[PDB]
């Protein structure tokens, strides 16, 4: 069924978003990887996962309404030189991510998208409680025990 | 008996702000992602909960009436360490308390509440060693050390 | 914000409340040989612990404190109808509670508080309609049925 | 000896417990009442097993077991009667238990005096349970609770 | 008939008897070591109580009430030969009172309960020649070779 | 949770008396072993292991309430020369620990320290219903059977 | 089989030893458990076990040779305040009962007993290569891992 201008704009935004925190994760679990944070590595790659996966149902909703996607767009990308600095970049890019999706959402029950609105809070719980909570306790984590404790945490079994 | 109800309500006031206390411990300690002593300081509030079900159907075979409504101060720390001291805290500032109501059981010739108190004795005794035994790890092994184990998995 | 926090913290008040309430309501059951609405009570206690536990880690996420201090009125009951009475008034009362902060959560742009809440009120209005639909049993087959079917096989 | 007269007056109880327990439950089930006559029955042979353990305990401190002696028997005509029958002997038992574990505590005797808590905790159970069957009884009536007792046709 | 009813109720106190008396003898085989004879003696006494679980189903089937609270003189031996023997006389006083009963439960033309007793008269006949068996066992191997086979296993 | 200087003292006295029980449990089931007796030999080092049980709960009590526990420390032994000598010397032996067990029970329940009463009440319940017990029992069996039959029925299978 | 009085003795020697090492053994263990150094204690536990089986097999070799065993006779005890003394200790005494094995191997050699010499080696090479080994082993770790990371390890997964 047709859609409203404003809600294939807002998600398009919010694909764009998503397209470019998974790209950004992609990065990230390989740089953690190549520095022998396993942990961190498999972690980071179950959520890059996650991303896709949302970037998939937002596509399927943008085809639903009749729109047409923007997977050519992409973010800026924000890389951490190091784990801390990889962590609060990925913290920063998932909190934009919370306003942008709370906006959408707002939007679309202005607009009478209840369905596009079921989808966008699914997401926006996938980020609140899934990647948002994990990385602010991944900081806390790293100012309590230490980054030498937490690097040998990240890296687990060798 | 009138001072053995009055004595197992007292105890079981203990035993709710104790399941309280543990189960606010327990998720802020998920929260802060320590996810080894949050299962475990669950799987402590679980007990406490199990032995409060254990008092209020001894209260309630004794005629008398559970007080579910009064609570003790909450000791809530902002840090791990914290957390561990006053849960040892509220634990032997009850043990007293317990063993007091175990002295009146045995006056009043009341041996199967007894019998209940002395093996809530023996699980808040043991409660005391692992909480003693925390905080002497924590002196130990260090702060940052004894975080790190208590994460577990990351 | 501070209002979203207070509104779940008056929530949780609520879920509190109403843990005791049913335990308590369970224990006398169970106490008085009604061992199918017993359990029935210690099921639904349960869940609100259940229930309790997603409140405290919400409120735990936002920044906040959750208070398991404050208690509500408990409603003790004189027997199983009054039982039934009170956790449906206190299962009311906690509905409309309940609504206003659905209401006040996506007024302040909180929406996984809101489908949080929004979980709590379809559990609650089952409870409500449970209730309900018991008490008005009690009336259909009469006090002593009810009785009967309440303590299940002996 | 005292310590001996207590434990084997308190198995002259428990043999008595036995035989009206089992009285009643095969009356129960002459009656029909299935699911009342098996509690009883098992009532009964949790009182049996409990005998067996204090004659074990009497033998162990190199007494003579009393099992000639039993005391009354209250026999119930219905269901009710033989509830608070029941009921009324496990008031006596307990107070007997009561006695009985204040005197072994006096002692220095401690193994019988945990057999005898123990014993004591399914006593004031089984004084629960009788006690909130005749609460039961008056609750839904007798009728209703003897056709909950009857179980299974 | 009042003096079937009477015959059964005789035959229920013998045998409440022998059930006190062999469970007794099995209590103090054990206490003394003996654990395969007090295993055969804790047998036979369970296998006394079925019989009286029959019995007492027998009497109020016919409308009677069973005594209970009669027993005969326990005969109490101070060793092994002398448990054999009281067993083995308690048995016959056992046998001659069925053997009446038998006969008299013919004479009624009351059959069901007849044959109860002739199924209770091959028991006893069995335990008879077990206990008249055991006794010449002793004589013929000797006291301490016979407590040893009691014993069985150390 | 420093416990009273008498409860300690005392539960270093029952612990001196169960380690110096496991010795003598230890050597007696030795040699019944040499002689053939391996029926008994079992039993013994099943009592044995049981006795090396009570002395860790008794040191683990002694360490729970802050005090030191004293191993070095051993009673005079009582080694049976014959089989009936090991039966009597266990079972007088068992007998003054019951003795000492009672005391010690008493006390601890007049220091209201009820833990240790439940712990001194385990040991004495393991203590007559299973040590005293059987030691009686082989007595009572020796004297019963005689020598020669019970010698018999402790070598088992030859 | 007649034992000369030499080796009865030196394998008194040996039991005294061995009794002695599980005493020790046992305390350590026991406030290893209480200090909640769990992984520490369950291989304490399990040396100690070893100590005990050792001290059969010397009793049943010394009963063997119609000698009487010296249960009773303990040495001096070395209890350590905290884990680096007490492996310490349990080294030093290793390495005390390892000279003391090689003595008495060279005599049972010197004296035509070869089961018993075969006995003696085969508790000397479990005493090197098990309990000797890793006690080095653990204050070597205790040197390079450091006292805070090595009691991390010790406490396993509280
Ligand atoms: C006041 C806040 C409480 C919270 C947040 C809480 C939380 C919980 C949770 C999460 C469970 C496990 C449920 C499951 O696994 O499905 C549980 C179990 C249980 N709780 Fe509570 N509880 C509370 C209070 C109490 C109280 C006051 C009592 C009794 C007086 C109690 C008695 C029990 C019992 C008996 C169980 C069953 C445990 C088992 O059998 O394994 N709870 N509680
Ligand atoms: C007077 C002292 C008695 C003692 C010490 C005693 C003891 C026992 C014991 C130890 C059991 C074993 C139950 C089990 O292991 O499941 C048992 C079962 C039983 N008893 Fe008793 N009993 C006594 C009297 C009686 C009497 C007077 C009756 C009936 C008139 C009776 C009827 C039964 C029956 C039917 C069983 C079940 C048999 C089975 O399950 O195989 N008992 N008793
Ligand atoms: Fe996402
Ligand atoms: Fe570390
Ligand atoms: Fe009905
Ligand atoms: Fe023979
Ligand atoms: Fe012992
Ligand atoms: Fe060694």
């Amino acid at each position: 069924p047709r859609g409203s201008p404003k809600v294939i704009s807002v998600l398009n935004g919010l694909l764009t978003g998503e397209l470019t925190a998974a790209d950004q994760y992609f990065v990230h679990a390989r740089m953690l990887e190549n520095w022998g944070f396993k942990v961190l590595y498999e972690r980071i790659e179950h959520e890059r996962h996650d991303e896709l996966d949302h970037a998939g149902l937002l596509i399927n909703r943008i085809l639903f309404l009749e729109g047409v996607p923007d997977v050519a767009s992409r973010a800026a990308l924000n890389i951490g030189s190091d784990v801390p600095k990889m962590m609060a970049n990925d913290l920063a890019y998932e909190l934009q991510v919370v306003d942008e999706l709370k906006a959408a959402i707002a939007l679309c029950e202005s607009e009478r998208d209840y369905d596009t609105r079921r989808i966008l809070v699914h997401l926006l719980e996938e980020t609140e409680q899934d990647h948002v909570r994990w990385l602010e306790v991944q900081v806390g984590l790293i100012d309590k025990l230490g980054l030498k404790n937490y690097l040998q945490s990240a890296a687990g079994e060798i | 008996n009138r001072t053995v109800l009055a004595a197992l309500n007292d105890v079981l006031r203990h035993q709710l702000t104790a399941i309280n206390q543990y189960f606010l411990h327990a998720r802020m300690m998920k929260n802060w992602g320590f996810n080894a002593l949050g299962k475990h300081e669950y799987k402590e509030s679980i007990e406490e909960m199990k032995a409060a079900d254990k008092l209020i159907e001894r209260i309630l075979l004794l005629e008398g009436l559970p007080n579910l409504q009064d609570l003790g101060k909450l000791l809530i720390g902002e840090n791990v360490p914290e957390m561990l001291k006053n849960d040892f805290a509220m634990e032997k500032d009850a043990h007293a308390d317990l063993v007091k109501t175990i002295a009146l059981c045995e006056k009043q010739a009341d041996y199967v509440s007894r019998d209940l108190l002395s093996e809530f004795l023996e699980e808040c005794e043991e409660r005391m060693d692992f909480y003693e035994t925390q905080l002497e790890l924590v002196k130990k092994m260090g702060e940052q050390n004894y975080l790190q184990s208590a994460v577990g998995a990351l």
